[PDB]
């Protein structure tokens, strides 16, 4: 199988700061990731597919890119509707695995 | 507007079966994309079950190899999850999702919480 | 590559998603390698297959285009992953309101590295003029592709063709090369299949073609399609399209080289000479 | 031995040392007694020798 070690487990951010989250596929999958927000309390949402192209309907504030065994998004100028948890999915080899999950925190 | 909604019971006794379904409106389940179920462990940790294709082929998670089945209903636009031989671990939140291409997953259902203890 | 056809890695079909950014010192193409999923073909395509048999891999990088007034995800029903996809690397610049109009576009990209790219775009030959209004709009169509050493202005061919496995209309992909600091510009009012990632190289490899298995325990360097030759002998009657560092193909099959004297059982005239026969009762010396 | 009917390409290019538009020159060969004819309604750069 394939292991997806999304690190760090939690970190704290105020309003307006640029932050990154970094998944780490344990084996070469080379382009295949997507980023999901699903917070406890709503339905999930789609952000990014192909590891670069953002989903249609997302505000253009949010971005990400990457390839190889290292992938990373980018979120800056946060909002009250920005606080959620963020998961990454490898679509290379079955079975599907997701990552650990990061928790968005106010410092 | 493809919306997915789970349904089922509240309390399930151990060493029994579990039958959930997902209703799908806006899009035929025979138009060409697959259809997944995804659990949620306590501790916010995700896992993959299996899909049923638009034609009706299935693959499963290879650690749920002999204890899982997924079928569908073309009449009232639904598909039905079935799992047996359960233990205490299977208390989760189950998410019926519409898969996209190998690119990603698109459409998520809101989920529902199951409980397996006697 | 297996079921990956070597010129598909640059384009991303469903049979090659596990090879889009590979790395090799010995690439192998198989008899079953397909390069497309929509019906179409490349151009100058034996040459491009000879860049890549030694390139040692590929390394894509993004290019960064952005479209508006115009959809980007028209989908085809043969490049199937779970359903209606397209290629991984390219997109499908299609009209928004299905017969109203299409605005004219202009886009660009400047190479910025130490290495030359391999950039490939696509032109879409509609099946008619009835399905070139539905897909794109009205008017004539022209795709202008110019750089320093290059200027083409390609144009579609709306015509009926035979069907390859369901579809009649083709899609042709041409390819150029950039040099450092150089810039390409694409402009179009329809029927264009843009790239989204360019493509760079790695190094030094060799290419073979075979039909036997990949082995890993054996040491050898002369690789043809029926295996591997290994010998200390200077000549081989085995094959004459053998690549690597082989011996050389002769037409004879046996050429024996002496390593003893003349055999005489029972220029200077003593061996078969005035000493008549050899000895068989002499076993140590000559 | 020759018939082409060439056509311009009005498009934007990068600048080489000040100018964007290019000019392409093609070339043929004549044989003795043979004759070339040029005809045009624009954008032609004729020879003179």
């Amino acid at each position: 199988d394939i292991q997806m070690n999304q690190s760090p487990s939690s970190l704290s951010a105020s309003l307006g700061d640029t932050i990154t989250i970094t998944c780490h596929a344990s084996q070469t999958i080379n382009i295949w990731l997507s980023w999901y927000q699903l917070k406890p309390g709503n339905i999930p949402k789609l952000l990014i597919y192909k590891a670069s192209n953002l989903h249609t309907g997302v505000p253009s504030r949010f971005s990400g890119s990457g390839s190889g065994t290292g992938f990373t998004l980018t979120i800056s100028s946060l909002q009250p509707e920005d606080i959620a948890s963020y998961y990454c999915q490898q679509g290379q080899s079955f079975p599907y695995t997701f990552g650990g999950g990061t928790k968005l925190e106010i410092k | 507007m493809v919306q997915l909604q789970e349904s089922g019971p509240g309390l399930v006794k151990p060493s029994q079966s579990l039958s959930l379904t997902c209703t799908v409106t806006g899009y035929s389940i025979t138009s060409d994309y697959t259809w997944n179920w995804i659990r949620q462990f306590p501790g916010n940790k995700l896992e993959w079950m299996g899909y049923i294709s638009y034609s009706g082929s299935t693959s499963y998670n290879p650690s749920l190899k002999s204890r899982m089945s997924i079928t569908r209903d073309t009449s009232k636009n639904q598909f039905l999850l079935q799992l047996n031989s359960v233990t205490t671990a299977d208390t989760a939140t189950y998410y019926c999702t519409r898969d996209g291409p190998y690119w990603h997953i698109d459409v998520w259902g809101a989920g529902t919480t199951v409980t397996v203890s006697s | 590559l297996g079921q990956c056809g070597l010129l598909g890695t640059i384009t991303g079909p469903p049979q090659c998603d596990q090879f889009l950014e590979f790395s090799a010192d010995l690439i192998i193409e198989r008899r079953e390698g397909s390069d497309v999923c929509y019906p179409g073909k490349f151009v100058n395509e034996e040459a491009l297959r000879q860049i890549l048999r030694e390139s040692g891999g590929i390394d894509k990088e993004s290019m960064g285009f952005t479209y508006n007034g115009i959809r980007t995800n028209g989908v085809t029903s043969a490049c199937r992953r779970s359903g209606s996809s397209f290629y991984a690397e390219m997109k499908w610049l299609l009209s928004n309101t299905d017969n109203a109009a299409f605005p004219q576009m202009t886009k660009s990209y400047k190479n910025t590295r130490e290495s030359p790219a391999i950039i490939v775009w696509g032109i879409h030959h509609s099946v008619s003029t009835a399905e070139q209004t539905k897909l794109y709009g009205s008017g004539n169509k022209l795709v202008t592709v110019g750089s320093s050493n290059y200027q083409q202005s390609f144009v579609p061919s709306p015509g009926a063709r035979p069907q390859v496995n369901g579809l009649s209309g083709r899609i042709d992909f041409h390819w150029l090369i950039l040099n450092p600091n150089d810039t390409v510009t694409f402009s179009f009012n329809g029927a264009f299949i843009a790239p989204d990632r360019a493509s760079f190289l790695r190094g030094k490899s060799m290419g073979i073609q075979s039909g036997v298995q990949v082995d890993a325990n054996c040491e050898g360097d002369c690789y043809h399609s029926g295996g591997t030759i290994i010998s200390n002998l200077p000549f081989q009657n085995i094959d004459s399209r053998a690549v690597g560092k082989c011996p050389r193909y002769v037409k004879q099959r046996s050429l024996l080289l002496a390593t003893g004297m003349k055999n005489v059982p029972e220029l200077f005239g003593a061996i078969a000479g005035f000493i008549e026969n050899g000895w068989e009762g002499l076993i140590d010396g000559w």
